[PDB]
């Protein structure tokens, strides 16, 4: 490739000379230390390149080189189980050669070239091939890792490796142009990969939890959005949606986080495990972790990496769950970058092409036909942290209008220690209805109408919070209190779940649903019991209220038990006692 | 009747006031920023350009 | 060693040299001129035809016949050795005690390398200030970056010298007995006065704190870029101390709106466009490369404390300098103006003071085991009073209910004694005595936050014992 | 150059109540005067020079009017010096640079005086710098630098505008000089910002480098308030180091007195954030008492004519008997309102001009008056119920 | 000026110079400044407008050993009411006083709108006192605007609690305020002299308690107080 | 707007035109012209948005002589209640009425929620 030398140092920015050939946006090796850089100009025989790291020391006349390639990745074997930062390098195999520090111009490769992997093809010679297609697999943990074709190559095949224990820098299939294809192969992080058909979102995705599941659910393939001012309760939300979900595979991205919360979750996550399988949770997911004293380039680059894994684990035919930590700092990132290249900031600070990169990142998450035949789905979670409180901030103002689920957390319902502290009455989801069809006839009949019920009735309590306010609840009317305690009820029974505890992180839907069903149940003969006139206020502590809570903890596989006990305890209550 | 007064009429008015005066100011930043990249322009050209 | 004397060009801070490509860049080099004198620079461009140099101090007396510029190092380095504890530096490294100068063990660059974070593990202790409302309610754990939030004629200073006078590390409370450890203070000061200075080195020198410490004071009329380069040799002999020799340090960075001025002039005068509102755009970038240099390291037994402070320009806390530390830093500690007007010192407001690792560094086996909940129900119950203080101005102690004076009158003791120690020493233990002593006032069964068997060890001991000296 | 610098230890009087009590500046310290034109900032400088007790008085005229400096070429001659008996020309030192004149002199002006000021103090003296106007200089480099096409700071300024006045205030401070001898040299700089925006890069440059700040309040001069000294938005922080000479040359028990009056009004500020909400009437007969005790502090203590005969100079132990008057005058109605007497009679009490024309009484009548409104003050309450 | 500096200081004239509208020349002074690509000052104003209009207003006064004398009444127009506005804040830095003119004042019809809050002049003491005008002048002038600060401060009031409120003390202030603004404001085209001024002010006064003008000697208030207001007007 | 004059003014349609969101297609002129380092307007969008979205809105009319006819519905997005904001005022002064929805109508379960006043 093209090499040139250096002619101009200023800050970050270095202008060489000699680079006519090199191509917009490719990644440079810049001086005898070898730093990595990116080409943004080109004028006669000169190319300005911008340096990632610190440019202190360098001297003019050292050389540079093109790589020839824009920013992209290596994909194949070898990811899951790893920690990655903005631009794939491996921070566990850097630490054994370096120490506790990153020294710059380290050499360090995404994929493990030692490592060896049992070989199984799946093609003959002769046979023609087209890209997607799926030709070997490999083991690797609790899954099998198929070898794929890249996008854009088709040929004929003539050479197959035998059954064996190769690496992935070895060839496995030659093709009769010359073409020859390894385990790995590379893609720029901009560009998305081609699927065959987008398909519509018919599935759910089952948070585990109650309240996202049965009042705002998000489909297989959806976007969810979930801001908050700090201290809320962002980051242990998907923490549980990453343990306890049904996705297969699940990346998360840190975009900047500080020291210490990375820290944290770097040291939690070892010590989870599968509630699939009983092992390891990391050996289902692919972590991506900056800190805030990174480059600024890695910052920027962070989302778009996760978001090509997870497009790569698609094309396998699993499920794959992307949450992004907060994208404000990833905004920042963005912001300082174009502050560097003085782009005339519109609407605070930030350039005016915002929205367009925010709707490029939500844009890929779906349900697809791979080009293999089989079907993929993508589900992205990201995180916001309005400073001002009020959503009005740029970002979520960019972020509102691309996202199907909306699920804001509140401060104030974290000081009364309710948790989640999700704000029914500012979160909305779109999913509803097309998520109807699924439920009825996989769940049960009377399943949507139950929870249109349950949620006028959280809907009423809502009205009377103005006279409550003026006089004490006591002195309002005895259906008033009915309704006022049913709310009360349905909240701290129904909405309540603890995630640092232990049995109360989980819960299915024929659990959700038999909850509801004993609440309507009980607040129907409650509400003619009242006109029956008789105890009207020892209603209010019937001994049933204790079999309503006590179905906040019963097994799933106890639970028919205990159902069938409340309901029959409460046809004895309301239908003998008087 | 002081407390309803107080919700539905001063704050919001306030709150008025406060988000002109803060599109003004950003507006002025965005124009200085115009003229500060005109006359760095300038600088580059007659610096480096002229014989 | 070598020379170069083709100078073309001198205005202001800055002066072009030309054939000076064998310098590289960020150098530091002396300017020399025709009565003798030298001067300092640093190259901030360098190209196939000429170099230019931004110069310290000012530029009067040099002219383009005589002026000569020679090379010092290509890397701004820094020469450390355990022999600087009881020093002071002028934030270049150059002694103003008037002692002999060090000998260096290694010579290190002043730039920091980025920790790796898989090589961080979780602060598990904490740091004994010896302030009530900081080691009670807004404790300090070793490994934590926690901001003071000051106002203009508020007494930062007298705090900050109060802190480093005071901290201590309290191994008889952790463990079957802990060991022996070491100690120091690391004290950095931007953009000081004279009389700051003259303040600081008497309050260093009168107790015997100076024989821990080390002391990199700038004046306000020195040169800039010191002001630049003055917090990142405290960082490197911070982290040389902690990594290399089992130190536990503490950093303490004096003013840092100084220095975030200081960096928006310098980007001013290399023709760099602004940012959000005048500051420079990569100012994020460069504060996260002060504040993330401190943590806890696996495997090593040092570790690092960061206590910066910063004053607010006009008690906004939506100007960018309190905004973007916001974004780095876990917690704040804020001063109250309303409380140093009423007589009390140290000012510190419990209410928007927080800590984020607060509770990982308390509980059994460190400190004390109620902790926490008495921190949460001096919380709640200064909170409740405060608001009933200011109900009583409207409809007077006579309308009142008999709890809601209980808490009327723990606001005020809690005012008189808790906040308002004055210049005393007090251990975790004595604030904890006087804590509970505080809530004595308030009847059992109120005490919602805490549990019932710490009220049946704790409850009752009369204020008097302390009464008579408070 | 000197041979050491020395900490402070010695008040500044400059014959101002609200100054001297409140907000005190050191011998050897700098002070910052900031407001919107019509304030107040000439009247005040002129004042100082005219009653301090600084030996020497260099006074810059930076790009202001030439009618201020006619004033005092003809009134100063006339007028006697407070520690010597001789005119007050004879120790006072003019540097006159008029808004008209040539615009790049301004920065001479300010360096010549300044050096002026250094060489007197070299030979023992006390030294009162009074600068003008200091935004003017900073105007001046603006005017100066758009001929040299640099790339600016903020609002147009050259980005040196903040090493040149840390240079500049950095020359003040009690030394001990080459000659064995202790002098000091004080600064009192004005501060000019276009619209009364305190976010001018003027003010905030000076707010970081100085020891006093007594910023103006153009609401205050609007109602003739003067000298309207924003008493919120005021600091200093030489409080405490001139705390031993107060106890040992004024009174044991005066810093126990100021601070009670700031508490005071502290108090009287707390509670009119309710007088907007509800009115004055709202409030119970303790808060009436505060609201009316700082009512009588702001018109009789604070304020001050510097045109009047008698009015333009106090001396210190006039106001602490006026500080003194006003506290007693405080403890009798607080436990005169404890006996259940109203406060709309307590104030109706022929006491209170008494008080309140406490400002006009002479320097040497003022023993007698303050020994006869005492004695006033305790026989007018023990009758009233 | 230039012809009025000569006509004053050549052959010893009284000159009154006044100038129509100085936002004019500063409109032809920006169009100049913005053509020569200068660094702005606030609103595109060159960064030297200072000093251009100092060279204007400082050439009044009188001179020492001569007899004539410069006068100037600039006028100007304050854009959207503004006194914050560049042009007005740079003339009030400069010229020794203002007269400020209010809008609330002329739509009640009140001829001439002058506010006295705003509005100073920094020369009145020269040219006031015993021997000059009258003895009382200053004292009289300080208790009218601190009676009519209380006034306007008591109107901003009974727009939030309600006039059945209040006390007489804040009710004599009111009633003050009110006929101050329509008897000695308002004067149409007349001529009034000094002691007629000075008798209508005094008249005014008297509405207030007498033990309330603090910042008026107890001589004069002995020797002017109790005039009545109906004596002169109704 | 082209396909819909050539059907309407050569084969006698009526065809009516709908624009899904304006506000996305200001968001992305004001990318264009940020590029080309030209003067910004009220809140960043270029100076010359009104000519542009005149030539846009001003194709639609009748014409004497032919049956055919265009009408445009465009919808648009405010920020805010922000009546003033430059996209919804710019449209304002170019088209000939406006429909506007209320919140207070969609929060109280009206449906479809259109304020007469406004
Ligand atoms: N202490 C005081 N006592 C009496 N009158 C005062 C006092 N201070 C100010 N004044 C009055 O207010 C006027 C303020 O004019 P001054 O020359 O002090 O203005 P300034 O605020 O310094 O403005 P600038 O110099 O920017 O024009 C004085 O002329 C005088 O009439
Ligand atoms: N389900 C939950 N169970 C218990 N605590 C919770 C739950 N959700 C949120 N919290 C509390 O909310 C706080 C915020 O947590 P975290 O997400 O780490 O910070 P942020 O919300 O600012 O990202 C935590 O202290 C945590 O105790
Ligand atoms: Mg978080
Ligand atoms: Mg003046």
């Amino acid at each position: 490739m093209i090499q040139g030398v250096i002619q101009k140092i200023a800050g970050p920015a270095v202008i060489a000379k000699g680079m006519l050939g090199a191509r917009m946006y490719d990644i440079c090796k810049v001086g005898e230390e070898g730093l990595v850089g990116e080409i943004i100009r080109l004028d006669g025989d000169t190319a300005f390149v911008q340096v990632y790291e610190d440019t202190s020391g360098l001297k003019v006349g050292e050389p540079v080189v093109s790589t020839g390639l824009p920013l992209a990745v290596e994909l194949g074997p070898g990811m899951l189980n790893g920690i990655y930062d903005g631009i794939q390098r491996p921070l566990e195999r850097i630490r054994e050669k370096t120490g506790i520090y990153i020294t710059r111009g380290v050499v360090v490769h995404a994929l493990d070239r030692e490592k060896k992997w049992a070989w199984t093809p799946m093609v003959k010679p002769g046979d023609e091939v087209r890209g997607g297609m799926v030709l070997g697999t490999v083991p690797e943990f609790g899954f099998t890792h198929k070898i794929l074709v890249p996008p854009d190559v088709r040929g004929r095949v003539k050479e197959v490796k035998p059954a064996g224990e190769y690496t992935v820098e070895e060839p496995v299939v030659v093709l009769e142009d010359g073409t020859e294809l390894k385990m790995y192969h590379t893609w720029p992080v901009r560009r998305a990969r081609p699927v065959q058909r987008k398909l519509d979102p018919n599935t759910p995705f089952l948070t585990g939890m109650r309240i996202l599941d049965v009042l705002f659910p998000v489909a297989m393939g959806g976007t969810a959005a979930i801001p908050g001012p700090f201290g809320s309760g962002k980051t242990v939300t998907q923490q549980s949606l990453a343990k306890w979900s049904n996705a297969d595979v699940v990346v998360y991205v840190g975009c900047g986080e500080r020291g210490n919360e990375m820290t944290d979750v770097l040291v939690e996550f070892p010590e989870l495990t599968d509630p699939k399988t009983g092992g390891p949770l990391m050996h289902r997911t692919v972590l991506i972790a900056n800190t805030s004293n990174m480059p600024v380039a890695a910052r920027e680059a962070s989302i778009y990496v996760g978001v090509t894994i997870a497009e790569y684990f698609r094309d396998q035919g699993f499920s794959v769950a992307l949450m992004a930590d907060s994208t404000s700092r990833w905004a920042e990132a963005l912001r300082e970058i174009s502050s560097r290249l003085e782009e005339m900031p519109a609407e605070e600070g930030y350039p005016p092409y915002l929205a367009a990169r925010l709707a490029a990142f939500y844009e890929r998450a779906g349900k697809v036909i791979t080009l293999g035949g089989e079907e993929g789905a993508v589900t992205i979670v990201g995180a916001v942290s309005p400073p001002g409180g009020d959503m009005s901030e740029p970002v979520t103002q960019s972020t509102l209008r691309i996202v199907g689920a909306f699920w804001r957390l509140d401060a104030s319902l974290a000081f009364r220690r309710h948790f989640p502290a999700i704000n029914w009455n500012g979160s909305y989801s779109l999913f509803t209805s097309a998520l109807d069809p699924w439920y009825r006839e996989n769940v049960a009949e009377d399943y949507p109408e139950l929870r249109d019920a349950i949620s006028e009735l959280l809907q009423r309590e809502a009205g009377l919070q103005e006279i409550v306010q003026l006089v004490g609840p006591d002195a309002l009317q005895d259906a008033e209190r009915l309704v006022i305690e049913v709310g009360r009820i349905i909240r701290e029974d129904f909405l309540q779940q603890n995630a640092y505890h232990e049995v109360d992180a989980y819960c299915s839907m024929k659990k959700a649903y038999g909850i509801m069903k004993m609440i309507l149940a009980f607040y129907k003969e409650a509400e003619a019991a009242i006109k029956r006139g008789v105890s009207i206020d020892e209603i209010l502590q019937l001994p049933v209220l204790e079999r309503i809570g006590r179905a906040r903890y019963v097994s799933e596989e106890e639970f028919p038990a205990y159902f069938e006990e409340a309901m029959k305890e409460i046809q004895g209550a309301f239908k003998a006692l008087a | 009747r002081r407390v309803n007064a107080l919700e539905q009429v001063v704050i919001p008015g306030i709150r008025a006031q406060i988000r002109f005066i803060q599109q003004v100011l950003e507006q002025r930043e965005r124009e200085d920023t115009f003229r500060l990249k005109r006359i760095k322009g300038k600088i580059e050209a007659r610096e480096a350009e002229e014989e | 060693k070598k020379e170069y004397t083709g100078i073309t060009y001198i205005s202001g801070p800055l002066l072009f040299v030309e054939n000076a490509k064998d310098l590289a860049y960020g150098a530091i080099v002396d300017i020399k001129d025709g009565t003798g004198r030298v001067r300092g620079g640093q190259v901030i461009e360098v190209s196939e035809e000429y170099a230019v140099i931004q110069v310290f101090e000012e530029t009067t007396g040099l002219d383009l016949a005589t002026t000569s510029v020679s090379l010092v190092e290509d890397v701004a380095r820094l020469g450390v050795s355990k022999e600087m504890l009881g020093r002071r530096f002028n934030g270049i490294g150059k002694p103003i005690d008037g002692l002999p100068p060090i000998t260096p063990e290694k010579r290190l660059p002043i730039t920091g390398l980025p920790l790796n974070p898989v090589a961080r593990r979780k602060p598990e202790q904490f740091i004994q200030t010896g302030i009530s409302t900081i080691d009670v309610m807004n404790t300090l754990v070793r490994g934590q970056k926690l901001p003071i939030f000051s106002g203009s004629g508020l007494p930062a200073n007298e705090i900050a010298a109060q802190i480093a006078r005071q901290a201590t590390v309290r191994p008889d409370l952790s463990g079957e007995g802990e060991k022996e450890e070491p100690f120091a203070v690391v004290f950095a000061a931007m953009g000081i006065t004279q009389r700051e200075l003259s303040y600081f080195i008497q309050e260093f020198e009168r107790t015997g704190a100076l024989s821990r410490s080390v002391l990199f004071l700038n004046k306000a009329d020195d040169p800039t870029i010191e002001r630049i380069l003055t917090p990142r040799m405290a960082l490197t002999v911070a982290e040389y101390l902690a990594f290399e020799h089992d130190y536990h340090v503490l950093v303490i960075l004096t003013d840092m709106t100084n220095y975030c001025e200081a960096l928006r002039e310098i980007g001013a005068a290399r023709e760099e466009i602004p940012g959000r509102r005048g500051y420079p755009g990569y100012m994020y970038t460069d504060l996260a490369t002060i504040y993330e240099r401190a943590g806890v390291v696996e495997g090593k037994k040092g570790s690092v404390t960061q206590i910066p402070i910063l004053s607010m320009p006009d008690d906004d806390r939506t100007h960018p300098i309190p905004d973007l530390t916001g974004y780095i830093t876990e917690g704040q500690i804020q001063l109250s103006r309303e409380l140093h007007r009423k007589g009390i010192y140290p000012p510190i407001d419990p209410l928007p003071s927080l800590s984020r690792l607060m509770n990982n560094g308390v509980g059994k086996g460190k400190t004390r085991e109620d902790h926490k909940q008495v921190s949460d129900q001096l919380y709640s119950a200064y909170a409740n009073g405060v608001d009933i203080r200011k109900l009583v101005a409207i409809i007077g102690e006579d309308a009142l209910t008999e709890n809601d004076r209980r808490y009327l009158q723990f606001a005020d003791a809690f005012e008189r004694f808790f906040i308002n120690q004055g210049q005393q020493n007090r251990s975790i233990e004595e604030s904890l005595q006087i804590a509970w002593a505080l809530l004595s006032m308030l009847p059992q069964g109120e005490l919602k936050r805490i549990s019932k068997d710490h009220i049946g060890k704790y409850y009752g001991q009369k204020l008097e014992e302390i009464w008579g000296a408070p």
